[PDB]
RNA sequence: UACCUGGUUGAUCCUGCCAGUAGCAUAUGCUUGUCUCAAAGAUUAAGCCAUGCAUGUCUAAGUACGCACGGCCGGUACAGUGAAACUGCGAAUGGCUCAUUAAAUCAGUUAUGGUUCCUUUGGUCGCUCGCUCCUCUCCUACUUGGAUAACUGUGGUAAUUC
RNA sequence: CCUAUCAACUUUCGAUGGUAGUCGCCGUGCCUACCAUGGUGACCACGGGUGACGGGGAAUCAGGGUUCGAUUCCGGAGAGGGAGCCUGAGAAACGGCUACCACAUCCAAGGAAGGCAGCAGGCGCGCAAAUUACCCACUCCCGACCCGGGGAGGUAGUGACGAAAAAUAACAAUACAGGACUCUUUCGAGGCCCUGUAAUUGGAAUGAGUCCACUUUAAAUCCUUUAACGAGGAUCCAUUGGAGGGCAAGUCUGGUCGCAGCAGCCGCGGUAAUUCCAGCUCCAAUAGCGUAUAUUAAAGUUGCUGCAGUUAAAAAGCUCGUAGUUGGAUCUUGAGGGCCCGCCCCUCGGCGCCCCCUCGAUGUGUCCCGCGGGGCCCGAAGCGUUUACUUUGAAAAAAUUAGA
């Protein structure tokens, strides 16, 4: 048996890149149902008390949430295990600090403060662009936000500045060659780079040849490429650890050099 | 969770000449038993196998480079190996002795308050030294380079200075109860 | 004796309204002056009184002469009471949890199942056996 | 650590197994001072079971006519708090054990354009487009109809979460 | 996974397929009509067996391999056995229901209520496995919710599975046995380092115990922290096997005398027993060691890497021969720099040709051109007909594991 879906998830069976411990706790937070899939999510708790360390109990975490000092995507949340994802902005209204989640090329979720100007909008790639019922068109973004009456020239894999004050499309950026991308998941996790060429194969799975800033060339599936804006025109800054790609030797040299040299 | 042995048992249980060899190492370096010698035998064999693997990997290969350098750096930190040599070929040439010599016990002999490889072990186990401001109670230890610059008396042995325990006071009362007659 | 409280990893925590810090106490040879002493000592540093200061953790360091613990100082007693884990309150008495305790509640719960309505009846049914 | 050594005979060289030997995993014998870590009713009866207990749940906020408690504050419906009960949700999850099953289960790789999905998250919330306005007469919109719990009282049962 | 002392199998109660329908959350012989006669096997089907849950993983191996996987995580499956069902998005649910069957319970004899392969505990079983404890504070789950509930889970107790650290004394003195050094012809003596063995010591030390205090923690325990205490000795006092061979250590001493026993194996013991039975001494490992047993290594005694078959265990009486395995030869690709590079016996890019906004002669538009979108079409390239192989990428659980 198995008479229905689990409402629990054990630790030491949760995805590595959330940066939880091994067996020292027997249960992981587990994301709630929401706009993103649970593998790629980062439960609010892990950000709040394991990275920003504002709680040393679970009792505190609930009490923090009930204050409602936390908006996520401009809207007022109170969920203890909110399923935030890629380019989801967290807005602390008590301190005026806006943090966004973007991958390190190490593969660890970055604590990446952004200005409240850049926390007005986020760039969301279209997943489907849908001729809906009664001939009204809609675009649907990756984060499951359906915006009606969208711009009437858009096509698949375009990005779309969604605004979080007022909802809706606030222009768009057209998908073209050489656009900035962050390649997410896989062995190419958290790398940034242009395009170069998108190879098309009829039937399932189309691969996109990416060249990164360093000049290392690799392919991944189209699914694993996320378009984050226009070529050589960032809209949010690079995170820690380069965010490009760095070798284990170089990384060791940074780790030893910076440590016992601060303070 | 998970656990592992730190020693190894050889395939021949009686091998007289070897047993004598092992007894000699125990004498020279003040050890408890054969298990102490086996503990080094286990570590050394793994180091040689590590080295040998690297050496059969292709040159200018990330894995060989990164792990090579790491193995070398570790062995130089503890002062077993010298960095004027510093490759795989030389690591193979190391033997049991070279490890034993860099232990805490053999430094406590070489400088400080031991008189023998006997005395030293008992001094460490009875907490007569700090390595820095930190007591060490384990004689089989292996100190690093710059940790041999800070071996000195403890403040919790009361000769060499320190708060009276009940062993200094015991001697005081062999003069005030042994010779005080009460 | 000859302590000094040295504060590593200081945090201004504006959203739980408290100064959150590690407490590193050097000692001459004996690890740990009292928890109450530490709250008093700390109290005149940040000038908040020891009654809005909680201190917890603590673990003596071999061969003496140090103890690392943890402290929190609440700007007001209201703030303390509002983030409030019961164990923290318990640690130096000023509130402790339920003392019913436990199997009394379970017995009561099993009594309620039997009948519909009549609250008081089930209390009295749980109360006669002591056994 | 890539190993062997003992036994066929008068003696010898082979074929050969046997025994020794180290690992390990339980059992068992004997002994055992201090420090840390912890596997542990699988084997054999997925045998049988006393007793105790392992899932319950309320926000200013669906619904208070408690025998409540406390108020001055009372009418339009009036209370602050609230046992209970109704309502809604969990109860399918959790935990346990490996008996069953031999391309079955299952693993990895693929699919649903063959289909269902509470909830959460995002959109979707006036209208009969006027029955060519019964919906200006279909004129109940300043809002329709009538019954159960808890409760109160009488009770039945050798024995029931009756 | 094993099996041929299982070689033909599947449908009369559909076996495979066509067609059409009933039905189902939905595909489908799912079911049914009609209509076909299929489907599968020596490349092991079919049948039988199975302490046969699967994976991630675990143990040992030079390498090759061999063995293990109920068991901290993931998937599936079942909750005494069967069958049926309700609620709900999701259940054919035993801390839901209903029937029967096997089990058990209460009974006033009419009836009634039940399922520890949940947590503890008990009985039975065995070679084998712990508290009828405390708590929701942690870690998370559920709810109307910060607030409550949790044998989820945490906590202690039991715990030589097994792992980690390594104590039970260390240093002088003297009395001796000794060697570098010195003196002496040598003998001999002095001499430093000590090792043991006396006689006892001398300071000097430390927790095993004991214990205010501080600490721990849900509250506690223990640890890690410490006033006051705790080592001259036959002690604050270590064990378990061996000493004929393999096999480390008794040409032991007493006792027995083929007796009792010893002895995995080889063999001892029948009177001068280095194997026994005691004592003594010594050896090996050392808070551990012995023993039984499964499995692994050694074992090239299962031989892929890497076996043997004249005579040691082993070529069918002989030949034909199908599956199966294996198989002859034979096709073209000069420069630059001190090898390296492209070549030879139309969806793109683009030599060009023709088109359009045109790019310079020009500013619906040419004659340098397809350069940006085109078409056609060469060096290039699908080129000619396929691959296996090999090579680079992706997709590729965490823990484990190597390892920073």
């Amino acid at each position: 048996m198995a008479r229905g879906p689990k409402k629990h998830l054990k630790r030491v069976a949760a995805p590595k890149h959330w940066m939880l411990d091994k067996l020292t706790s027997v249960f992981a937070p587990r994301p709630s149902t929401g706009p993103h899939k649970l593998r790629e999510c980062l439960p609010l708790i892990i950000f709040l008390r394991n990275k920003l360390k504002y709680a040393l109990t679970g009792d505190e975490v609930k009490k923090i949430c009930m204050q409602r000092f936390i908006k996520i995507d401009g809207k007022v949340r109170a969920d203890i295990t909110y399923p935030a994802g890629f380019m989801d902005v967290i807005s602390i209204d008590k301190t005026g600090e806006n943090f966004r989640l973007i991958y390190d090329t190490k593969g660890r979720f970055a604590v990446h403060r952004i200005t409240p100007e850049e926390a007005k909008y986020k760039l969301c790639k279209v997943r489907k662009i849908f001729v809906g019922t009664k001939g009204i068109p809609h675009l649907v973004t990756h984060d499951a936000r359906t915006i009606r009456y969208p711009d009437p020239l858009i096509k698949m894999n375009d990005t779309i500045q969604i605004d979080l004050e007022t909802g809706k499309i606030t222009d768009f950026i057209k998908f073209d060659t050489g656009n900035l991308c962050m390649v997410t998941g896989g062995a190419n996790l958290g790398r940034i780079g242009v395009i170069t060429n998108r190879e098309r194969h009829p039937g399932s799975f189309d691969v996109v040849h990416v060249k990164d800033a360093n000049g290392n060339s690799f392919a991944t599936r189209l699914s694993n490429i996320f378009v984050i804006g226009k070529g050589n025109k960032p809209w949010i800054s690079l995170p820690r650890g380069k965010g490009i790609r760095l070798t284990i030797a170089e990384e060791r040299d940074k780790r030893l050099a910076a440590k016992q040299s601060s303070g | 969770w998970v656990c592992r042995k730190t020693y190894v048992t050889p395939r021949r249980p009686f091998e007289k000449s070897r047993l004598d060899q092992e007894l000699k190492l125990i004498g020279e370096y003040g050890l408890r038993n054969k298990r102490e010698v086996w503990r080094v035998k286990f570590t050394l064999a793994k180091i040689r196998k590590a080295a040998r693997e690297l050496l059969t990997l292709d040159e200018k290969d990330p894995r060989r480079l990164f792990e090579g350098n790491a193995l070398l750096r570790r062995l130089v930190r503890i002062g077993v190996l010298d960095e004027g040599k510093m490759k795989l070929d030389y690591i193979l040439g190391l033997k049991i002795e070279d490890f034993l010599e860099r232990r805490l016990q053999t430094q406590v002999f070489k400088l400080g308050l031991a008189k023998s490889i006997h005395h030293a072990r008992v001094l460490i186990r009875q907490r007569h030294i700090r390595v820095r401001k930190q007591v060490v109670n384990i004689p089989s230890f292996i100190v690093r380079l710059d940790s041999q610059k800070h071996i000195d008396f403890s403040l919790r042995s009361p000769y060499g200075g320190g708060r009276p325990g009940r062993v200094k006071r015991k001697n005081a009362k062999k003069g005030q109860g042994g010779a005080g007659a009460g | 004796d000859t302590v000094t409280i040295r504060t590593r990893k200081f945090m201004t925590n504006r959203l739980l309204q408290r100064k959150q810090m590690v407490i590193d106490v050097l000692h001459p040879g004996k690890a740990t002056v009292p928890k109450t002493e530490i709250q008093e000592k700390l109290a005149k540093m940040y000038k908040t009184t020891p009654d809005v200061i909680f201190v917890f953790g603590f673990r003596t360091h071999f061969g003496g002469g140090k103890t690392t613990g943890f402290g929190m100082i609440y700007d007001s007693l209201d703030y303390a009471k509002k983030n409030e884990p019961k164990h923290r309150l318990a640690r130096h008495g000023l509130y402790e949890k339920k003392k019913t305790s436990r199997k009394q509640r379970k017995e009561r719960k099993n009594r309620m199942k039997k009948v519909r309505g009549t609250a008081k009846a089930n209390v009295g049914a749980g109360k006669k056996p002591k056994e």
